[PDB]
RNA sequence: AUGCCCCGAAACCCCCGGGCUACACGCGCGCUACAAUGGGCGGGACAAUGGGACCCGACCCCGAAAGGGGAAGGGAAUCCCCUAAACCCGCCCUCAGUUCGGAUCGCGGGCUGCAACUCGCCCGCGUGAAGCUGGAAUCCCUAGUACCCGCGUGUCAUCAUCGCGC
């Protein structure tokens, strides 16, 4: 068959001498696990090299990412598995992920929460001790 | 029938072997020797029956069952086990003689036993100790 | 003058929940076997209660 | 039957404990079972010798040693009776049960 | 992978890993013959009980030698081909069947490439390996002073296998090239006398110093 | 001849692809989406270790039978790589093992001895050692030695 | 700047919705929380805050309770929580329902560093 | 335990909340790694020391995991913790900041506890920071010892990168 050596799936370049399992790991909010789900939703070998794709497969793909819920994928693996304002459970790559994550950290900062603060500050958030790691800065005396 | 029981210790490995006349079948807890893996525990329990030879191996059966210790406490102590059911069997004196001369830990037991360990970092082992600072 | 307070609220767990026999220390004590003892009284108590050294 | 298990600190004394069932049944005329030693149980406890922080951290092992015997003997109403009859010592802790 | 004949190998004469046999194996050495054990032996493991006594590791086995060499990580204080070479986790340390397969499969390579004896290949490697001189400081008045020394036939024989395990290491390090196969390549090369073996290098560079010194 | 006559890998995936064709024998719906323990770190990568992983629990009953949920769990449960902190075991899921059994048991292989665990029918031990009949047959001309035995 | 919505549902269905929703609705910790109960404390702090509600109590409001868990009934208050040496004023808006109350008054003053001792470095 | 001095309605007793967990930086002990003397997936093996009553809990069922419901036996050579890992076999990756590395964060689900935000632990999905072997200097070890690999117990309602042991 025509063998591609690029193929772009959701606005990602995917490489062509690599498996699809990995190949899909390219995109953010993918990982192997979740490349490996939607590959058995899709059907297609997990193990099968990328490029070798046709373009109904992409689609299929597409579809799944679109709606992975819908299609089988279970509602424990999803990248937000109840939103804040809808409630549904959302699967969100790339540019939904960040904007998902930069809304979250504004909205903890607006409400003025202990964690906006240290996300304001830089500081580790999730109760690390701060006295012997955490050095970023440069000596000082 | 003329049945002879040896036991064989290494460590915290004990087996106790069965010998009678047979077809040349030696199974230890059950299973073929020349099934067992890894290649170096195999060698290592059929290093005495190739010392004694073809024939005795041939016209002998011998069932070993052994507990305790690692993959490699249990080939020795089976080896040990079988090596003295052997000469027990054969009382063959050339073949003792032949036995002491290639491995004397075949026919004499290993007293060889895990030092208990002592503070300052114990877990680490005997003598292992926590580094010092000095500053 | 209220005999209410100046008491203390009972625990069933934690360092205060558990004292010395013979201090009354809310430190390191010992339960091994329902001993109940400070680490420095059982140093102290070990031959009258018939531990010895043998190792 | 009866079965008789007894504890002790010192084997000294158990073993005089042991004796005298030994020649109670003996002189009583039962098929007594001989005294089954137990596992000796062994309670060790590592303490720090220093009260305080300061110094290399030493420890000591003090140990507790507990040792038990078994002792299994046909039912008989003169055998079990002097066996009730035992003179049991303070450092020893008897138990009969009947089965 | 392996066939079914090698996985369960079955051997049924004494001789080395039930394969290859040491008859036919000479040393023209006289200072490392009578230390180099070539006596028939299958397994070569005895599981230590010579480190107790004096002079007891002249009658260990050379291949056994060489896995005791061979288990270990390559550099803990000291630079082989200018590099630590600390290896933790993902070390041969204690790993006895490990290291045993790693020489099985550098003997298979090495008869294969050179069609002779693997000990034979191994013998001639340690010959052309072993440094005849080295330098030492002594102290007599008040000072030091570095002077050319002998070296004896155990200490020949000990730093020949150590320099061929490091020089194995330094070929296996951060590289597409296995273990067995760096070490079937630095074995044939000090067998051949190419200065690219690390052993042979170290051996003419100790022999210089020491020309130097004296 | 027996299990014990043959090496246990090659009997557990001959096992496997013969169990294909039972119907009783069919992979859960959640199974390509779930991992064999907690300890795993990547899903299996067969698209039917079931078959596998059943055909292994029915020779570990057959070994080790009567034999139960937790034990099988403790069994295939591993070490587990916890980041900086160092690796400790872990025991493995319960919800494959249980479904596995069941499975076996409907398809006939397996019995409940109650309070005991779950043991080997005489129907299973025929299927076992037909297998393992067959695999010795194929070894002993691989492996002379194997013809005494 | 849109309609607040706490999971598909608005401001007007969460006061209407009863203890249980609401613990559906929350996380796992906050639904435990509520699953286990109220301590007596709480009981008493959001016997005041219906006070409050219904208009019958108009003084500020004021507790140590740190552990309590925003309800949508609380919204529109302001509660004064104690941080350990004053009661800090916590103004309660929508988006702040679930989140702990002990969130929002600090316990620690933000660090300045000055400049290091004598003892510092090995100097 | 104890002499003198001191507080003695306070420095004595109890309770709620906070702190000992802060953080430009310097240091000591370790854990994880910088990969092939490997990473992942499926399969195959072998221990010991110890502990168990508001306790260890087999076994059955419900869950993807964490976990949840019932419950035999065990005051212990009787039952349970307890079918360890390193190791071996088959497949994928083939020298790459990568299928190495797993800090740092987002969402969701649980356990203990009167209470988990300061300030607990566990699991699922997602993102994926330094790090590609280390200057001067410096520490431990002589036989089942050192290295590597796990387990038990002390602390414990929950929490072990720790001490003591195997
Ligand atoms: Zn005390």
């Amino acid at each position: 068959a025509n063998f591609r050596h690029i193929v772009r799936v959701a606005g990602v370049d995917l490489d062509g001498n690599k498996q699809l399992r990995w190949a899909l790991t390219a995109i953010k909010g993918i990982g192997i696990n979740f490349a490996t789900m939607v590959c058995r939703v899709a059907g297609l070998d997990p193990f099968m090299k990328a490029g070798y794709l046709t373009d109904e497969q992409v689609k299929k793909i597409e579809e799944i990412l679109a709606d992975p819920v819908a299609h089988g994928i279970p509602r424990w693996a999803v990248n937000r598995p109840k939103d804040y304002e809808t409630g549904r459970d959302l699967h969100l790559i790339t540019a939904k992920l960040d904007m998902a994550i930069r809304e979250d950290i504004m909205r903890l900062r607006r409400i003025r929460a202990y964690r906006g603060i240290r996300h304001e500050l830089g500081l580790p958030v999730r109760g690390q001790r701060t006295r012997s790691n955490f050095r970023r800065g440069q000596t000082v005396g | 029938m003329r049945i002879i029981q040896t036991t064989g210790k290494r460590k915290t490995a004990i087996a106790r072997a069965v010998i009678r006349e047979g077809k040349g079948r030696v199974r230890i807890n059950g299973k073929p020797v020349e099934i067992i893996e890894p290649e170096i525990a195999r060698f290592t329990i059929l290093e005495p029956l190739i010392l004694a030879g073809e024939e005795i191996w041939n016209s002998v059966d011998i069932d070993v069952k052994v507990e305790g210790g690692g993959f490699m406490g249990q080939a020795e102590a089976a080896r040990m086990a079988i090596a003295r059911a052997l000469v027990e069997w054969t009382g063959d004196m050339s073949l003792k003689e032949k036995f002491m001369k290639y491995d004397r830990t075949m026919l004499v037991g290993d007293p060889r036993r895990t030092e208990p360990h002592k503070p300052n970092r114990s877990t680490k082992g005997p003598r292992a100790k926590r580094q010092k600072s000095y500053r | 003058a209220k005999a209410d307070y100046n008491k203390r609220k009972p625990r069933k767990f934690g360092k205060g929940a558990r004292r010395c026999i013979r201090c009354g220390q809310y430190g390191p004590i010992i339960r091994i076997q329902g001993l109940m003892l400070c680490r420095h009284c059982f140093r102290e108590v070990a031959p009258k209660l018939g531990f010895r050294k043998y190792e | 039957k009866a079965r008789i298990k007894i504890a002790s600190t010192n084997v000294r004394s158990l073993d005089e404990v042991a004796n005298q069932i030994k020649q109670i049944a003996e002189r009583t005329g039962v098929r007594m079972s001989g005294p089954i030693p137990l596992p000796t149980k062994r309670i060790r406890i590592t303490t720090r010798k220093s009260p305080d922080g300061e110094g290399s951290a030493t420890f000591d092992r003090w140990e507790l040693r507990v040792h038990k015997r078994l002792i299994d003997i046909e039912a008989d109403e003169r055998a079990m009776r002097q066996i009730m009859r035992i003179r049991v010592p303070e450092d020893v802790t008897i138990e009969i049960e009947l089965i | 992978a392996k066939p079914l004949n090698e996985r369960f190998f079955i051997p049924h004469e004494i001789k080395v890993m039930g394969r290859w046999s040491t008859e036919d194996v000479e040393v023209r050495d006289p200072s490392l013959k009578p230390y180099i054990n070539l006596e028939p032996r299958l397994l070569p493991h005895t599981h230590g009980r010579h480190a107790k006594k004096h002079f007891g590791k002249a009658n260990v086995h050379i291949v056994e030698r060489l896995i005791n060499k061979i288990m270990r990580s390559g550099g803990s204080h000291y630079k082989v081909a200018g590099h630590f070479m600390r290896r933790e986790h993902r070390s041969l340390n204690s790993k006895k069947v490990k290291a045993y397969e790693v020489v099985k499969e550098a003997f298979k390579i090495i008869e294969q490439r050179t069609g002779k004896n693997p000990i034979q290949v191994l013998v001639w490697a340690i010959e052309n390996a072993a440094p005849r001189e080295d330098t030492t400081s002594v102290m007599f008045g008040g000072i030091r002073y570095h002077v050319a020394v002998d070296i004896s036939p155990m200490r020949r024989l000990d730093v020949a296998l150590r320099n061929i395990a490091l020089g194995a290491s330094a070929k296996c390090y951060r590289n597409k090239m296995s273990f067995a196969e760096a070490l079937a390549e630095e074995i044939i090369l000090a067998a051949n006398k190419d200065p690219k073996s690390y052993a042979y290098s170290k051996k003419l560079e100790i022999e210089r110093i020491a020309e130097s010194s004296r | 001849a027996t299990v014990y006559d043959v090496p246990g890998d090659l009997l557990v995936e001959r096992v496997a692809q013969r169990l294909k064709e039972i119907p009783e024998i069919k992979p859960p719906e959640w199974a390509p989406f779930v991992k064999t323990g907690r300890h795993k770190e990547r899903l299996p990568e067969q698209e039917d270790w079931w078959y596998y992983r059943v055909a292994s629990i029915l020779r570990r009953v057959y070994l080790d039978g009567p034999v139960g949920i937790e034990r099988l769990r403790t069994y295939y449960g591993g070490r587990k790589n916890r980041g900086h902190a160092p690796e400790k075991f872990y025991k493995a899921g319960g919800s494959i093992i249980r479904k596995a059994l069941q499975q076996l048991e409907a398809a006939g292989f397996v019995e409940k001895v109650p309070g005991k665990g779950r043991v080997i029918t005489p129907k299973g031990r025929s299927f076992l050692d037909k297998i393992a009949t067959e695999l010795k047959k194929e070894l002993e001309e691989i492996i002379p030695e194997l013809k005494k035995y | 700047r849109k309609e607040f919505r706490y999971r598909g549902y608005t401001l007007e269905q969460l006061m209407n919705m009863s203890l249980e929703e609401l613990a559906r609705l929350f996380p796992a910790r906050q639904r435990r929380s509520l699953k286990r109960g109220l301590t007596p404390e709480q009981k008493k702090l959001l016997r005041k805050i219906r006070l409050a509600k219904k208009g019958k109590y108009k003084k500020p409001i004021r507790t140590h309770c740190r552990d309590m868990i925003i309800l949508p009934e609380m919204v529109g208050l302001t509660i004064y929580v104690h941080n350990g040496k004053e009661f800090v004023p916590v103004e309660i808006k929508p988006e702040m329902i679930g989140h702990y109350l002990g969130e929002f008054a600090p316990t620690r003053k933000k660090v300045e560093h000055g400049a290091p001792g004598v003892g510092a470095t090995r100097s």
